[PDB]
């Protein structure tokens, strides 16, 4: 089967042009299309033919396919422009569509940003289901990378907290979600309950009380 | 690499007759294939990916956002009419009464099978005989050979001598070609483009422009 | 101009035959190459295969035996099935086309959303959703938060609204976690002006398709 080689990241900062490259044995006799893909959405063409662009891409997208590689040139390199890129090629002898192994060109310098914490108690009406579940979301950090911990009064908990990895949000910063479950019990046994979020040092720190 | 360190291509300006193979208003049956040989000419192939309604576009060996930048000692256009299913025929290493008894392409092939429906022009109510095919054949055809006998074949232990009977058929058959088949069943015009390369000067160009040669880098 | 729009279950049997159907709409089926292509999560695209208008298909090698795509013109929408489906089969399948012939310059500009297909031993189940009170009114900066918290629910995914796509401005769904038991739970928040927090009335919107929950819940102190 057919094989095209991508980079799995490349970085760039803004202004400058960025540039992926799609490896493939004597993929010049081939004809090259390129698709931008960004989080939670569907891939869009960007580069058609080699080197041709859309009528809503903008010119600062152009292509190139000479000798074992193809180039995604991009240029004025944004903010809005972090995303998936893949390439995508025809293959005569077997006749199928091959995809790249796809490239994540992420933006370098973009600001650091604090994360966002709102803490929220268990709702009544899972406490009349038996149940309680404590609701900690994060949300416009970057970079992408944050640590919760939990506590009960003078004793942190970890046997009832899921955390998720951060995600990309639709303004290119990350967000988080983490949830404590226990019993309504052990709800009102405790005078209070903190999230704690660490992010790049910096932490932030909100609380909820049973009242 | 056509002498492209600087720019510097043929000065010809004489268009290639693509028009006269893709916009004939008559086809050949597939067992008596057309060909054209395109030369001394520059060929726009913008002109054909980009312009139209082709169902199939397939290049081997060779991009065809390449050609406008390429050059060949000689380029040939052999242009022909098949079912939509048998469309699929026309490409290296195939098998099938097309490839083996009509046309066949080499493994080594260099270049471009083209294909468009052509039902509303290729077929008419009672039916379209005029387009035949190679149904029985003693053997495959070789890469790019043309059979146009008729010859009765023979089928079983006796000799026909040359007339039809019991075990001896007419080799060619007609298709229907009616406008109510079914799609796969429907006439396709397909042209097939062959890229050659001699060791000759080059005679057909995408237009380019030229510079005039330095005698330094 | 044309749109396509995916549908099919989002959850299939370890063994059983997956079914989806593209229905494409502002235009025609006629003369044009209809493909499907599959993404698993996190990883790369793969091309399954296309349907010609004719019925002709060609499918990915790789997916040749277990692969089948056909093509309803009178019903404008072309469909798949896919056999004996395994683990691996997890993604995100796409269905897309283009103006152009098959090969070399084929690509795909119209594309569709997207339907998840989840391939799990079983134990579907719908969600519970409860109401994520605002803060304790304060007003200091006039930026309440609210929301609602859908639990315990399986397969992937749940799309939750607010005011029945009214309410739009500054709202944000964050994504699911994989729970030990098996089962994903999300929280779904917009930040309110807490000026309106007593005369607003505030829904939430959640839907899971897999099990048929469609469940609306208002949030108020
Ligand atoms: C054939 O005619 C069509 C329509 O008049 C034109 O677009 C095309 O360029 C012509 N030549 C070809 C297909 O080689």
């Amino acid at each position: 089967s057919y094989v095209l080689t991508q980079p799995p990241s490349v970085s760039v900062a803004p202004g400058q042009t960025a540039r992926i490259t799609c490896g493939g044995n004597n993929i010049g006799s081939k004809t090259v299309h390129w698709y931008q893909q960004k989080p939670g959405q569907a891939p869009v063409l960007v580069v058609y033919d080699d080197s041709d662009r859309p009528s809503g891409i903008p010119e600062r997208f152009s292509g190139s396919n000479s000798g074992n590689t193809a180039t995604l040139t991009i240029s004025r390199v944004e903010a809005g422009d972090e995303a998936d890129y893949y390439c995508q090629v025809w293959d005569s002898s077997s006749d199928h569509y091959v995809f790249g192994t796809g490239t994540k060109v992420t933006v370098l310098g973009q600001p650091k940003a604090a994360p966002s914490v709102t803490l929220f108690p268990p709702s009544s009406e899972e406490l009349q289901a038996n149940k309680a579940t404590l609701v900690c979301l994060i949300s416009d950090f970057y970079p992408g990378a944050v640590t919760v911990a939990w506590k009960a009064d003078s004793s942190p908990v970890k046997a009832g907290v899921e955390t998720t990895t951060p995600s990309k949000q639709s303004n290119n910063k990350y967000a988080a979600s983490s949830y404590l479950s226990l019993t309504p019990e052990q709800w009102k046994s405790h005078r209070s309950y903190s999230c704690q979020v660490t992010h790049e040092g910096s932490t932030v720190e909100k609380t909820v009380a049973p009242t | 690499q056509p002498t492209e360190s600087i720019v510097r291509f043929p000065n010809i300006t004489n268009l290639c007759p693509f028009g006269e193979v893709f916009n004939a208003t008559r086809f050949a049956s597939v067992y008596a294939w057309n060909r054209k040989r395109i030369s001394n000419c520059v060929a726009d192939y913008s002109v054909l990916y980009n312009s139209a309604s082709f169902s199939t576009f397939k290049c081997y060996g060779v991009s065809p956002t390449k050609l406008n930048d390429l050059c060949f000692t000689n380029v040939y256009a052999d242009s022909f009419v098949i079912r939509g299913d048998e469309v699929r025929q026309i490409a290296p290493g195939q098998t099938g009464k097309i490839a083996d008894y009509n046309y066949k392409l080499p493994d080594d092939f260099t270049g471009c099978v083209i294909a468009w429906n052509s039902n509303n022009l290729d077929s008419k109510v009672g039916g379209n005989y005029n387009y035949l095919y190679r149904l029985f054949r003693k053997s495959n055809l070789k890469p790019f050979e043309r059979d146009i006998s008729t010859e009765i074949y023979q089928a079983g232990s006796t000799p026909c001598n040359g007339v039809e009977g019991f075990n001896c058929y007419f080799p060619l058959q007609s298709y229907g070609f009616q406008p109510t088949n079914g799609v796969g069943y429907q006439p396709y015009r397909v042209v097939v483009l062959s890229f050659e390369l001699l060791h000759a000067p080059a005679t057909v160009c995408g237009p380019k422009k030229s510079t005039n040669l330095v005698k330094n880098k | 101009q044309v749109q396509l729009q995916e549908s099919g279950p989002g959850l299939v049997k370890p063994s059983e035959t997956l079914s989806l159907t593209c229905t494409v709409s502002g235009g025609s089926i006629s003369s044009y190459y209809w493909s499907w292509i599959r993404q698993p999560p996190g990883k790369g695209l793969e091309w399954i295969g296309y349907v010609y208008y004719s019925g002709s298909t060609n499918y990915n090698p790789s997916l040749k035996s277990r692969v089948t795509i056909s093509v309803d013109t009178s019903k404008n929408e072309f469909s798949l099935k896919l056999s004996s489906v395994t683990a691996a089969d997890t993604a995100v399948y796409y269905c897309a086309s283009s103006q152009r012939p098959d090969g070399n310059l084929y690509y795909f500009d119209y594309w569709g959303q997207g339907t998840l297909v989840t391939v799990s031993s079983a134990s579907t189940k719908g969600p519970s959703v409860f109401p994520l009170a605002p803060s304790s009114k304060s007003t200091s900066g006039g930026t309440a938060a609210l929301g609602c918290l859908v639990k315990d629910y399986f397969p992937e995914p749940v799309t939750v609204s607010w005011n029945s796509g009214a309410l739009t401005s500054g709202v944000h769904t964050f994504p699911a976690v994989l729970q030990s038991s098996g089962l994903y739970s999300l929280s779904s928040v917009v930040t309110v002006p807490s000026s309106s927090l007593g005369t607003q009335t505030y829904i939430c919107n959640v839907n899971h398709k897999p099990s048929n929950t469609k469940v609306d819940k208002k949030v108020e102190p």
